[PDB]
């Protein structure tokens, strides 16, 4: 069934599980053409594939080239998730192939059911959740890798860098749910809070800043109060 | 004009044959039904004026064999048995015509109706859905299960009728997910009519069946069965031009012959939006969708 605030730890026990976000798939820019209609460009998009238990990203770029000579492409990328989807978990040894995909649309659940027929041991869940990964390409080191494909290719990361050294899964997925919902409700502010401090820097292997854990507290607190500040200023509160 | 004669009839019950019904009182001298036409299948049915629950009936063909109805104290019910001394049968016909103690099977010379509900019906078709093999005629009743039913639990009480599931490896080639199961040409044509049913008539024989259970019975299994048929039809791009033509004069009868007052109960609301004005033949079923919207707009 749907995955909801009452199952919630559920995400975190040991049956191996992923969360499949297409929102990022099909992206365009809207322009005017030349006779002043309007038309559409693709630019690259990706499916965000993640282990909410370990972290492990699997981020498969879609390159505008896929889109070519095709019709209705918000239906058709619902599809052609679900197939890279299908192949990532073919892909995988037997013992590393998920139990659970839950999908955070609802659209998803055909396509990637259909798909999936192989496996009918697999579950295709729903979630009653709002989750933020549409803000996913708001982080940067990810939306350089989508913007700077050339062809189709999957990129692998860890979404918790180093954290789970240090924290449950449970935290972990707690502090990227909220550090993406401040992300996706004002990009700039949340970027100026992550980055203000030079003296922070981003290791090579990692998405985010080395904060400790006195400064991760800091930055948190920092996030809730731009939700809620932006919260006011929309509904002005 | 055949006959299916009557012992007695020992317990008040409504009794059906084909479109029709009459009510027969406890002990009333009550021995029969004549004057049915020859040519098609028929069904007698039964509901107890005491305990409405279970309507039962038999498929049969009086070309198959001379049936006559016994109620069964034991097993409380009004059972269909083969008489195969066919002097004794006709002499006791015959008594029975005399004494007048037989109602007519009552149609009207313009009235095509149960041709148009059974054209494509045929016995030997039912006799493989209702797997009884000792007998020549069929029952089923309100509580049957299907064999799809059962897999989602007596067998040899089922309905056995063709398993359509479009979520299926059956319904779906690997490398066109997308396409088939947004077109369901290939499983209809393909996998359905040329692989299982053989031809379109066999396929509109066991829609044609399963709707009449549905509507006779209440047999919510056989109403699932007639949906899913009109459904992958309607979801299909590509079908033949008289198939078509066909499948709006089979449900056009239908529609036309549903009691107004059972059709929440029998009609699927998604289902019938869906083939009418969403699906690829939602422009080819001119007859079906203007009795719909006459009879009942308020579904759609
Ligand atoms: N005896 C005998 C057969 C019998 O009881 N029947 C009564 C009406 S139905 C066909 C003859």
């Amino acid at each position: 069934g749907a995955m909801n605030s009452s199952n919630y730890a559920e995400l975190f026990n040991n049956d191996i599980k992923l969360f499949v976000d297409d929102t990022n798939v099909y992206r365009v820019t809207v322009h005017k053409t030349f006779e002043g209609n309007v038309a559409t460009k693709a630019i690259n998009g990706c499916i965000f594939t993640l282990n909410p238990k370990t972290g492990h990203l699997f981020l498969k770029i879609i390159h505008t080239s896929v889109w070519a000579g095709q019709k209705r492409l918000s239906q058709l990328a619902k599809w052609k998730t679900a197939e890279e989807v299908s192949a990532l978990v073919r892909s995988l040894p037997k013992e590393e192939q998920p139990k659970q995909i839950i999908v955070t649309r609802k659209a998803m659940l055909d396509p990637l059911e259909v798909h999936m027929l192989d496996f009918p041991n697999i579950a295709i869940r729903p979630t009653e959740l709002r989750l933020p990964f549409s803000a996913a390409m708001s982080i940067d080191k990810l939306s350089d890798v989508v913007m700077k494909a050339t062809e189709p290719q999957m990129v692998l990361f860890n979404i918790y860098d180093d954290w789970l050294d240090r924290i449950s899964s449970y935290t972990a997925f707690s502090r990227l749910t909220l550090l993406l919902r401040a992300l996706k409700t004002n990009e700039e502010s949340a970027k100026m809070i992550l980055l203000s401090d030079p003296t922070i820097t981003i290791k090579s292997y990692h998405l985010w800043p080395s904060f400790t854990d006195e400064q991760w507290i800091t930055i948190e607190s920092q996030m809730r109060d731009l939700i809620l500040t932006e919260y006011g200023r929309k509904y002005n509160v | 004009m055949n006959t299916v004669p009557f012992t007695s009839a020992p317990i008040e019950v409504t009794i059906g044959i084909d479109q029709y019904s009459f009510n027969v009182k406890e002990n009333q001298p009550f021995h029969g039904i004549k004057d049915i036409p020859i040519g098609h299948v028929h069904v007698i049915h039964f509901q107890h004026a005491d305990n409405s629950s279970m309507r039962y009936g038999y498929w049969f063909d009086c070309r198959m064999g001379n049936f006559y109805i016994q109620y069964d104290p034991k097993d409380g019910l009004y059972k269909m048995m083969e008489e195969r001394d066919g002097a004794k049968f006709e002499n006791i016909v015959h008594n029975f015509k005399e004494r007048q103690m037989m109602v007519s099977y009552p149609k009207i010379d313009e009235d095509d109706t149960w041709y148009n509900l059974t054209e494509f019906v045929q016995m030997d078709k039912i006799r493989k859905i209702v797997r009884k093999d000792e007998n020549q005629f069929s029952y089923v009743d309100s509580s049957m299960t299907t064999v799809q039913e059962n897999e989602l639990s007596d067998p040899a009480h089922s309905l056995n009728y063709t398993v359509i599931n479009f979520k299926s490896r059956e319904a779906i080639r690997p490398g066109h997910e997308m396409e088939d199961f947004l077109d369901k040409s290939y499983y209809l044509n393909t996998v359905m009519l040329q692989g299982i049913f053989k031809n379109s008539s066999n396929y509109f024989g066991e829609l044609q069946f399963a709707f009449l259970n549905a509507m006779f019975f209440g047999n919510y299994g056989s109403s699932l069965q007639w949906h899913a048929m009109i459904e992958l039809i309607c979801s299909s791009a590509t079908v033949p031009k008289h198939m078509l033509d066909k499948l709006d004069e089979i449900l056009y009868y239908q529609i036309k012959t549903l009691p107004e007052q059972y059709s929440d109960i029998l009609l699927n609301e998604r289902v019938w939006n869906i083939c009418l004005y969403s699906s690829f033949q939602k422009n080819s079923l001119h007859n079906t969708e203007k009795i719909m919207e006459n009879k009942y707009p308020e579904l759609l």
